[PDB]
């Protein structure tokens, strides 16, 4: 078994004999070469993945910061419920329905 | 420019025709054949389905209701 | 939940124009930042705080990287396992 | 109640017995002379094993019964099954042990369970024409033996699932059930 | 430039760079059959338009003059 | 310069398209009228009233006393 | 109502649908209470298929509206999609309930 | 795509389960008598449909990279059609 | 005469036509094929004479023949509503598959003809008999001529092929065996309309449960007990890979419609959560695998044991659309599986040699036809809409939710994992780069044989996509008597 | 469209870091962009205009936590979206 090693690692420019794949004709080939070629899920190598669930995080707390902000000051609700004479009761569906707001408490 | 359309359709080159292996008039007059005249037949073979029968019960069982007037009044 | 009358009323007019404010002031300084300066956004680069959060936010907040590491390599491996094991 | 510790060693006599016999044979067909006394001496292993194989399916078998005080199929099955786990010991192989386990653990489950007839099969004692006959006729039968055999729902729902099943979540969840009206009218 | 290619594929959608000296009269004539079977569609369509709420006579309204749910409507609010 | 044909696969589409409509047209029997001669031909030969149902129940009898004699026969007392 | 079209006499069954005061070892009584309770089932069935088509009617004729003035079709509709089921004759074949 | 249509085919499964249709006049005639735990589980799935064809903050990683395509197919198909679905 | 048994006798007439003309007319090899190609269309006409008699609303079995002769072991034929499409997808199958080696078989093609003809007799007889000793005489009379005709005109390791398709078969009918054995001596005989009306114990129910489910859960075939499959459907000539996946795979699900359904009602009411989880596993485990084969015909081998889980749980879902989808599944995967086979045991391993995908890459560039055909095959192995297949999984999967919701939802997964293989295997082969640099010499497209039996097996598909009532119509009230169980407010109308 | 034409003039490139001028060399491409994306970015009295800011008052209409909670994310989001404009 070679080196198991995607072949997006391998040289473009160099020579291959199959170019699109980046192999050598007779190249010897991993028991994992169906998995392993350029016709695979391609491989990022930004950073290493210990570093990349820290990064996440500190945007994820950003965002429960921001959210912490908006909880505390916010400005309350303007205008009152609308009153509905007769709470819709028949134009929703009846009484086995969600009605609207008819002097209930608030 | 645009090139004029060619191409060798079952790999029959322009010199030559296309040869019969024998199973062309079996399967197109024999399989082919069969299964469309077949649905001609389907067309005017009865509906015998549960459904259908189904229906005009229920056409009746809804018209002793408000539901589904009836054509013609008892 | 009708909102459509507390839409156009009861809302304040500085949030109203505030997108507006917001829409011609922060491209100014893009157009400050770009052709007028065209330094801090270098120096903002190369710092070490300011080197990654180009690189995080360029490379999609390495979601997809979490998504073949982690989802689809795995099911190419559990695939592995059950036809060779 | 039985004596298990009592039982294993007759349990192993028997079987252990047997092996001594097979070792006796062994020696006659050696090409060699090694003595009278050679029956100990290399065929020893085999009636050890025969004998070890023997009571130790004897006792667990036993020590099995008296743990729970009923007798029943399955009380073979462990016995045997530890009997297997002998086997392999004489080996030394993990694979040996779990195979022989299983195989000699299942063979004493299927005949025990099913009465193998090597010491004969229960008596009908009954009209063998009328038990065929009853068994081929009761093609209705009362709806508490189905209910009490698959339950009651998934789509199971005799005359009355609705009026009990409004209890049944009462007791448990503490909800009256009333579906909404649903009309305008009425 | 033009990519070389084989000339024995036949594709059914043409090929690389097809195009037949006949593009037009074919093209006529597959024209002719999308019209044919469009209104042959229209046909139909206009046979099983079905509706509920009627147009007023004075609004602009372009399926007067094809649909059958309203034109025998329309004659039919025609008597009086 | 080369003319590309029609091609038999055109005709055999439009071909069938419109032999559809045409074949549609005759399988409707009509708005009051009874079914067309060729409707009732395919019901008359499909009948069965009660064919099967007569050769059905004839057939599981047959095998139901055939069972209750096995049953005889290999029940009797040794 | 509706008469009864000449399809509608050979299917229609001959015996109201049970296994109750019936004889299992007459194969054409058994067969034919079988169909005639896999008959009632689908029928049920489909007064439910009628019922959404003279609802699904409505719901385009009012729209906003449509929670007031059909909602007497909506009921019918509720009260089969709980009972309608076809649940075949084999269950009813092999247990008695007796009331 | 396929990921979002399973959640899309369960609900549809849901909608089927307890409606015995899913004809859009027989589900909303209906939905405002329905039990509202039934409203949820149909409308999460089909919540999580939503996002893979409206690429959203899980289900998107098609989105960006289907622009490998020609521009064409982007205007028509990536950018107002296909992905408000 | 009935109509049944003139379609179990023409395969023999054209069996005894092929033997006997070489002591009439060296006759040429292409007039025995001439002969088993036209027998298997009268077989078509026929099956199709009787579809356009058949009456959809009828409880009785039809085109029966009276017999007042009885014996100990008599045949019986019926044809009902469950029955007449499996028969309809065998007498449409077989022309295809002899065609589908017209080129291929080389030597012993009496042998080859013979076999496929003998062996569509035997098929037919499996959905006509009307007892279940009968159902047995014939699910393994086809041993001999599948292990004969693999081992004669087999790929590399028939040997192995061969020795797996006989012993997994003939070990799980055993434990079958020992079940139906078992209901006669209970009931006194096997007829269809005797046996159905007999209960049973429980405690009878469940251990006849087993031995059955032992049988079928060897020939759906269930994940972990899958390895003659890989191996018989793979080095099997093509046309015996078609039968195998196409007819043989559905005797086992039809099998459930006469000796699991009507007469272990409670047994499977009880059993399923094992079904289930055998179901599921299977669809979860088959499908990795088959995301990591390299063979081309195992990849659509072993796809198909990932398909005949969802249509498994549908038969034992109790549901009147789990049973109609189910059948619908297993009809739409004759066609789908049979086309992939042609793909790439028949399009690809004759012109390559080879069934390795990693000699294949982007044959869109040189063969358009073939790219097309293996498209729509493709989409309908993953049941994507317009195809017969996609209503077949949507209906079995819709009656496995609502009989168990989690087993449901985890075969509901396949929505996502057989598209994942599906078009994995099309982007690898139609698609991926320009072509394969190990061609040597390029390929021709499809030839006009190719172009006819895809045609076909994509028509009937999609047809019966659109309109699937073609089938569903005559299955509704026949299989309405394979449901258990009662409503409150419906059961035991006075 | 406008990126399309842009493509097109280029031999077939889309980088940023190697695009610049073309006003002069492209100004009926520049023209219609400019006109995008000012609706993009909701500049008043547009065609998004309406459509794109209408929302956030909608979202502040509602007088709940969430709706406040939501219009600041909006915003800065919006207020990227002049960025990348
Ligand atoms: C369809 C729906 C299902 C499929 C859906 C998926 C879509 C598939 C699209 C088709 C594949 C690609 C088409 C292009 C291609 O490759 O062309 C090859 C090729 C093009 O070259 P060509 O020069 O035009 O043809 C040369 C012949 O192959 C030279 O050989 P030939 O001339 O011998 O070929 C004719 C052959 C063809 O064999 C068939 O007839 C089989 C096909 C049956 C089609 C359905 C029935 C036709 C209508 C019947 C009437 C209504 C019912 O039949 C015969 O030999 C005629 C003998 C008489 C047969 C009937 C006997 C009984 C008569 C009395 C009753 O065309 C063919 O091979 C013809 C057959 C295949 C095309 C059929 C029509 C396709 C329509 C496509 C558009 C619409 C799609 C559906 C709606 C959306
Ligand atoms: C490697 C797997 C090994 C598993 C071996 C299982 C052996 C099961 C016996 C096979 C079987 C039918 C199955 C035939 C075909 C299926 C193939 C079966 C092989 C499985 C693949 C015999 O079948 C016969 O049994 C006769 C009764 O004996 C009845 O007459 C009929 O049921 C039938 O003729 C089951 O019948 C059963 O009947 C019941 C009395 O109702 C017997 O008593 C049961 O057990 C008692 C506690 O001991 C308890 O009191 C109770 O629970 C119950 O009363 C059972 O003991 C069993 O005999
Ligand atoms: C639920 C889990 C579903 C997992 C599906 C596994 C399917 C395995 C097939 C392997 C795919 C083969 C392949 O090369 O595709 C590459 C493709 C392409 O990805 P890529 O990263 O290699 O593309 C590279 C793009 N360039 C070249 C420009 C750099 O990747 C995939 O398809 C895998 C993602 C599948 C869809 C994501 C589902 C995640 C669901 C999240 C919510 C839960
Ligand atoms: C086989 C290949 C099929 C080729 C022929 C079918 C072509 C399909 C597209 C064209 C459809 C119209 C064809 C001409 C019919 C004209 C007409 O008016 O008929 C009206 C009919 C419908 O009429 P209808 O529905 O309004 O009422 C009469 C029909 N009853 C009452 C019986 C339901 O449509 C057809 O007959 C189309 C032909 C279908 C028959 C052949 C189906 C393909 C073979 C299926 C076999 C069974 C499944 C296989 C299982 C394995
Ligand atoms: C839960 C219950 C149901 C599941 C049952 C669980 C068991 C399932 C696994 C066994 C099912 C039967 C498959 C056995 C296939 C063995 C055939 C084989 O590999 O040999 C071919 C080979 C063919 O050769 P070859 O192709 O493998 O390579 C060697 C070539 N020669 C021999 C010519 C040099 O035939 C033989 O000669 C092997 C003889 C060995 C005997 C095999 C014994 C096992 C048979 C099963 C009976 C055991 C009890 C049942
Ligand atoms: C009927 C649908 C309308 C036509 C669809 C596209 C057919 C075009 C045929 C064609 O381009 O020739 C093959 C084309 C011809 O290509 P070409 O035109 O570029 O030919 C020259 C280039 N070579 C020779 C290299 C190929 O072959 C291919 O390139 C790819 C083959 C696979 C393409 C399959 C098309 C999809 C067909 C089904 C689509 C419908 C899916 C349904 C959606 C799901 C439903 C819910
Ligand atoms: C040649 C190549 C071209 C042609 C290819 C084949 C085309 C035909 C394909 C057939 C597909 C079915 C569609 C046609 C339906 C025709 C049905 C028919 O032929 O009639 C039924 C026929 C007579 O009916 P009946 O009298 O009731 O039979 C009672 C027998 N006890 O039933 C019979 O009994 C007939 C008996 C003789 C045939 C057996
Ligand atoms: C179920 C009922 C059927 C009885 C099954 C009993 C198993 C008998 C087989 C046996 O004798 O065990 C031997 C087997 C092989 O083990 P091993 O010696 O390690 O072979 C080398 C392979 N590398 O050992 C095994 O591999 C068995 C391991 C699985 C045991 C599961 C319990
Ligand atoms: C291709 C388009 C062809 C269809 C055009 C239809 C049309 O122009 O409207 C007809 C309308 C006639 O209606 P009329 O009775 O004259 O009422 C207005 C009286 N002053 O003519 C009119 O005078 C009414 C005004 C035109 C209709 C409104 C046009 C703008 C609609 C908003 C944009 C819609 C974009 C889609
Ligand atoms: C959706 C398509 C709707 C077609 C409906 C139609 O064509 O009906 C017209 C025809 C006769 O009218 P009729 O059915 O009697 O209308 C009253 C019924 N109560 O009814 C028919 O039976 C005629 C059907 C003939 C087939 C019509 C085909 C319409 C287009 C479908 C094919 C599209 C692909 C075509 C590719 C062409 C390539 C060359
Ligand atoms: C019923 C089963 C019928 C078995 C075949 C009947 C006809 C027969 O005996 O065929 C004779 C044929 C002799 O043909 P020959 O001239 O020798 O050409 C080489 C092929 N062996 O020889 C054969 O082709 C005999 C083998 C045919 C295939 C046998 C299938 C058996 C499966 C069980």
């Amino acid at each position: 078994n070679p080196p198991r090693i995607k072949r997006q690692f391998r040289d473009p420019h160099a020579d291959w004999w199959d170019k699109q794949e980046r192999r050598n004709f007779g190249e010897p080939v991993h028991e994992d070469h169906d998995i392993l070629g350029m016709f695979s899920p391609y491989e990022y190598t930004w950073i290493t993945p210990g570093k990349g669930l820290f990064q996440i995080g500190l945007f994820i707390a950003s965002f429960l910061g921001l959210c912490y902000v908006v909880k505390l000051t916010y400005p309350d609700r303007v205008s009152y419920p609308r009153e509905f004479e007769g709470g819709l009761e028949r134009e929703l569906g009846g009484a086995g329905a969600v009605r609207a707001f008819l002097c209930l408490d608030d | 420019q645009y090139d004029p359309p060619t191409g060798w359709l079952w790999g029959v080159r322009p010199g030559e025709k296309y040869q019969n292996e024998g199973w062309e008039g079996p399967f197109f007059y024999g399989f082919w054949g069969s299964l469309i005249v077949f649905a001609i037949a389907y067309a005017y073979k009865p509906d015998t389905s549960i459904q259908t029968w189904a229906l005009e019960e229920a056409r009746r069982r809804l018209e002793a209701e408000g539901i589904l007037e009836d054509p013609n009044p008892t | 939940h009708e909102i459509m009358i507390d839409t156009e009323f009861a809302v304040p007019v500085l949030f109203k124009l505030l997108p507006f404010i917001f829409t011609i002031s922060f491209s100014v300084i893009a157009l400050t930042l770009s052709e007028l300066l065209s330094e801090l956004v270098i120096y903002f680069k190369f710092s070490r705080f300011g080197y990654n959060i180009f690189g995080f936010f360029n490379q999609r907040f390495l979601i997809e990287f979490f998504y073949n590491k982690y989802i689809t390599n795995l099911i190419l491996n559990l695939g592995g396992q059950i036809t060779k094991i | 109640p039985k004596d298990a510790v009592h039982l294993g060693l007759k349990g192993a006599a028997v079987v252990g017995g047997i092996g001594l016999l097979f070792a006796a044979v062994r020696t006659s067909l050696a090409r060699k002379n090694v003595g009278p006394w050679a029956i100990f001496t290399r065929n020893g292993k085999l009636a050890a094993t025969f004998a070890a194989v023997g009571g130790a399916y004897d006792f667990t078998r036993a020590a099995a019964a008296n743990l729970r005080e009923k007798e029943d199929w399955v009380n073979n099955g462990i016995g045997g099954l530890f009997a297997g786990a002998t086997m392999g010991l004489t080996t030394g192989r993990i694979p040996r042990v779990l195979g022989f386990a299983a195989l000699t653990g299942v063979v004493l489950a299927t005949a025990e369970y099913a009465g193998s007839g090597l010491r004969g099969v229960f008596k009908r004692d009954v009209d063998e024409y009328e038990r065929k006959e009853f068994l081929r006729k009761n093609r209705r039968r009362p709806i508490e033996e189905t209910l009490a055999e698959i339950g009651e729902g998934r789509g199971i729902k005799p005359p009355g699932y609705y009026e009990r099943r409004a209890q049944r979540l009462k007791e448990k969840y503490g909800v009256d059930i009333n579906p909404v009206c649903a009309d305008p009218d009425q | 430039p033009k990519i070389p290619y084989p000339k024995h594929v036949w594709s059914p959608a043409g090929g690389w760079y097809a195009q037949p000296a006949n593009w037009k009269q074919n093209t006529a004539i597959f024209g002719l059959v999308i019209f044919g079977i469009t209104a042959m569609v229209w046909k139909y369509s206009a046979e099983h338009e079905v509706r509920h709420k009627m147009p007023e006579p004075d609004r602009f309204y372009p399926s007067r003059y094809w649909v059958k749910q309203i034109k025998d409507y329309e004659r039919a609010q025609k008597e009086k | 310069n080369v003319e590309e044909p029609l091609g038999a696969a055109f005709y055999i589409a439009v071909g069938g398209i419109a032999s559809s409509f045409v074949i549609y047209n005759i399988s409707r029997p009509g708005p009051n009228g009874e079914p067309s001669s060729l409707h009732k031909w395919f019901s008359k030969i499909s009948d069965y009233k009660d064919e099967w149902e007569t050769r059905n129940t004839l057939m599981a009898a047959a095998l139901e006393q055939a069972a209750h004699d096995k049953h005889l026969l290999l029940t009797a007392e040794r | 109502p509706t008469p009864e079209s000449e399809a509608f006499l050979a299917k229609k069954p001959q015996v109201p649908p049970t296994f109750d005061g019936v004889d299992y070892e007459d194969n054409k009584r058994l067969k034919q209470a079988q169909d005639a309770i896999i008959r009632e089932q689908w029928v049920q069935v489909m007064m439910g298929r009628l019922v959404r088509e003279e609802l699904s009617k409505c719901y385009y004729r009012e729209g906003v509206n449509h929670l007031e003035k059909c909602g007497k079709l909506r009921e019918r509709y509720l009260q089969l999609l709980a009972n309608a089921k076809v649940k075949g004759y084999l269950f009813e074949q092999q247990n008695y309930w007796s009331k | 795509n396929r990921v979002g249509d399973c959640f899309l085919t369960v609900g549809m499964f849901a909608i089927l389960w307890s409606l015995g249709n899913l004809d859009y006049a027989t589900v909303f005639s209906l939905a405002p008598y329905i039990n509202s735990n039934v409203v949820i589980i149909i409308g999460i799935c089909l919540l999580i449909g939503a996002m893979a064809k409206s690429s959203q903050v899980g289900l998107h990683v098609w989105l960006p990279m289907a622009m490998e395509g020609p521009t064409p197919v982007s205007a028509l198909i990536h950018a107002a059609t296909m992905v408000t679905a | 005469m009935s109509l049944l048994y003139v379609l179990l006798i023409i395969p023999i007439i054209g069996i005894f036509l092929i033997s006997t003309i070489d002591s009439f007319y060296f006759f040429n090899v292409s007039y025995y094929k001439k002969i088993a190609l036209i027998t298997t269309i009268l077989n078509l006409i026929v099956s199709l004479i009787i579809y356009i008699l058949f009456d959809f609303s009828n409880n009785q079995f039809q085109f029966i023949q009276e017999n007042l002769d009885l014996s100990f072991y008599d045949i019986y034929l019926g044809v009902d509503g469950v029955s007449i499409y499996f028969v309809l997808l065998t007498t449409i199958i077989m022309p295809i598959a002899l065609v589908s080696n017209w080129n291929s078989i080389t030597n012993n093609i009496k042998s080859y003809l013979i076999i496929m003809l003998l062996l569509e007799t035997l098929l037919l007889a499996v959905f006509l008999v009307l007892d279940v000793l009968l159902f047995y005489i014939f699910f393994e009379s086809i041993l001999p001529p599948l292990f004969i005709l693999i081992g004669l005109f087999g790929s590399s390791n028939k040997v192995r092929a061969s020795f797996y398709i006989f012993l997994y078969t003939l070990l799980g009918s055993l434990f079958l065996l020992l079940s139906i054995l078992t209901m006669s001596s209970i009931v006194g005989t096997t007829y269809f309309d005797v046996l159905l009306k007999s209960s049973f114990e429980y405690t009878t129910q469940l251990f006849l449960f087993f031995g059955i489910f032992i049988a079928f859960a060897v020939k759906t075939p269930v994940w972990g007990l899958n390895s003659w499959l890989l191996r018989a459907h793979v080095e099997s000539p093509l046309g015996g890979s078609i039968v195998l996946a196409a007819i043989v795979l559905k005797l086992s699900l039809y099998g459930v419609f006469r000796l699991i359904l009507p007469i272990l009602p409670q047994a499977s009411l009880n059993l399923t959560y094992i079904v289930y989880a055998i179901g599921a596993i299977t669809v979860l485990y088959a499908s990795f695998s088959t995301l990591r084969t390299v063979d081309v015909k195992e990849l659509i081998a072993y796809s198909s044991v990932a398909h005949a889980a969802i249509y498994l749980m549908g038969v034992f879902s109790n549901t009147i659309q789990g049973l109609e989808g189910a059948i619908l599944l297993g009809l739409a995967h004759g066609f789908v599986s049979s086309g992939l086979f042609i793909c790439a045991g028949g399009i690809l391993y004759d012109r390559t040699g080879t069934r390795l995908i990693y000699f294949f890459r982007g044959l869109t560039q040189i063969m358009p036809l073939f790219s097309l055909f293996f498209f729509i095959l493709c989409l309908g192995n993953a049941g994507t809409p317009l195809t017969l297949n996609f209503v077949g999984e949507f209906m079995s999967l819709y009656g496995t939710l609502e009989r168990l919701p989690i087993a449901g939802m985890l075969a509901s997964t396949s929505i996502i994992f057989s598209a994942a293989y599906s078009i994995y295997m099309y982007n690898r082969i139609a698609f991926g780069g320009s072509v394969s640099l190990y061609f040597i010499d390029c390929f021709r497209d499809l030839t006009k044989r190719e172009f006819f039996i895809l045609f076909t097996l994509v028509s009937f598909t999609v047809i019966l996509g659109i309109y699937p009532s073609f089938v569903l119509d005559g299955l509704h009230y026949n299989i309405s008597s394979v449901v258990y169980g009662i409503e409150p407010n419906a059961s035991y109308l006075t | 469209l406008g990126a399309g034409s842009v493509i097109h003039a280029v031999a077939d490139n889309q980088d940023f870091r190697k695009f610049g001028g073309l006003i002069s060399y492209l100004p009926l491409t520049y023209s219609v962009m400019l006109i995008a994306s000012l609706s993009l970015v909701a500049f008043p009295f547009m065609t998004g205009f309406y459509s794109k800011d209408f929302i956030l008052e909608s979202a502040y209409g509602q007088f709940s936590f969430s709706g406040v909670a939501v219009y600041i994310i909006a915003t800065i989001g919006a207020i990227f979206t002049t960025l990348y404009s």
